[PDB]
């Protein structure tokens, strides 16, 4: 319903130390 | 996890731990997909060649943990299970095809800053992201190297390998309900899951909506972080139709 939105990251508007690596791979 | 590192506080809030009750030992990793449903791999519960056939009464589940040692009061929750649902066509006698399982908790878990469910992929999500080259994320408290257990939850970021590369790297019949991931010998990077990370989640962040989708379930592999060998994962989407029926029937 409100899944996959980490309360300490996505909700608080913060990136985890290595999530850019993932999004970067889509390019 | 092999060649992975320590997770951040509440980095994988859907991360679950499957325990045996007597004695209390780490079996597999798992994932929270709703208030009452957990999704691990079938081989964790049922593997007859190793006299493995677990009842609901045999197992325990721990959600919200960071340090496997340190018990944190109103952070981590320990739940027991009402019923277990292994795939009817789970092939243990040949290739670990349809290696999926569902666990209904005896009581729903309240969500927090540390307990939170993951998204299950859709038609479009799976077709667009389940493509070779893209990196996903494996997580678990399994062995740090092959035959060595970690304190804090481990995390590795692994790229999806081309289906023909997966096929030619093993002797086992790879089915559409499997996908593999890992770095190639000349990719200059390493990492894999190990004994204990089975049943665990392979996730991805949707560039479309910033939501974490669970693409796979840590299924099988030949060793841990072996050169020319890749990790095999249960193709969650290919079985979403089954996941739905068990959730909607119970
Ligand atoms: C597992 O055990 C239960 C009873 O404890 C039985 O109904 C089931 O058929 C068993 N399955 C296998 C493959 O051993
Ligand atoms: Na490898």
């Amino acid at each position: 319903a409100d899944c996959g939105l980490r309360p300490l990251f996505e909700k608080k508007s913060l990136e985890d130390k290595t999530e850019r690596e993932l999004l970067e791979s889509y390019i | 996890i092999v060649e992975g590192s320590d997770a951040e506080i509440g980095m994988s809030p859907w991360q679950v731990m499957l325990f045996r009750k007597s004695p209390q030992e780490l079996l597999c990793g798992a994932s929270l997909i709703s208030d009452r449903w957990v999704l691990t791999a079938a081989h964790c519960l049922l593997y007859p060649p190793w006299d493995k056939n677990f009842t609901e009464n045999d197992l325990l589940v721990r959600i919200g943990k960071h340090s496997r040692t340190r018990y944190e009061r109103n952070i981590e929750k320990i739940s027991m299970l009402e019923k277990i649902y292994i795939h009817p066509r789970y092939n243990w006698r040949e290739n670990l095809d349809r290696d999926i399982a569902l666990m209904k908790l005896k009581k729903p878990v309240a969500f927090s800053d540390y307990i939170h469910p993951v998204c299950l992929p859709d038609r479009e999500t799976a077709a667009s992201l389940l493509q070779a080259g893209y990196k996903g994320r494996v997580t678990g408290w399994g062995n740090l190297k092959e035959t060595g257990q970690p304190s804090v939850l481990q995390v590795v970021n692994l790229p999806i390998v081309e289906r023909p590369v997966c096929k030619d790297s093993t002797r086992i019949r790879i089915t559409d309900n499997m996908f593999c991931a890992g770095y190639k010998p000349d990719e200059g990077k390493r990492g894999d899951a190990c004994e204990g990370d089975s049943g665990g989640p392979f996730v991805m962040k949707s560039p479309f909506n910033n939501r974490w989708y669970q693409m796979g379930i840590v299924s099988w592999g030949e060793g841990c972080d072996r050169d020319g060998k890749y990790g095999f994962y249960t193709h969650v989407f290919r079985l979403k139709k089954w996941i739905q029926k068990v959730i909607d029937q119970f």
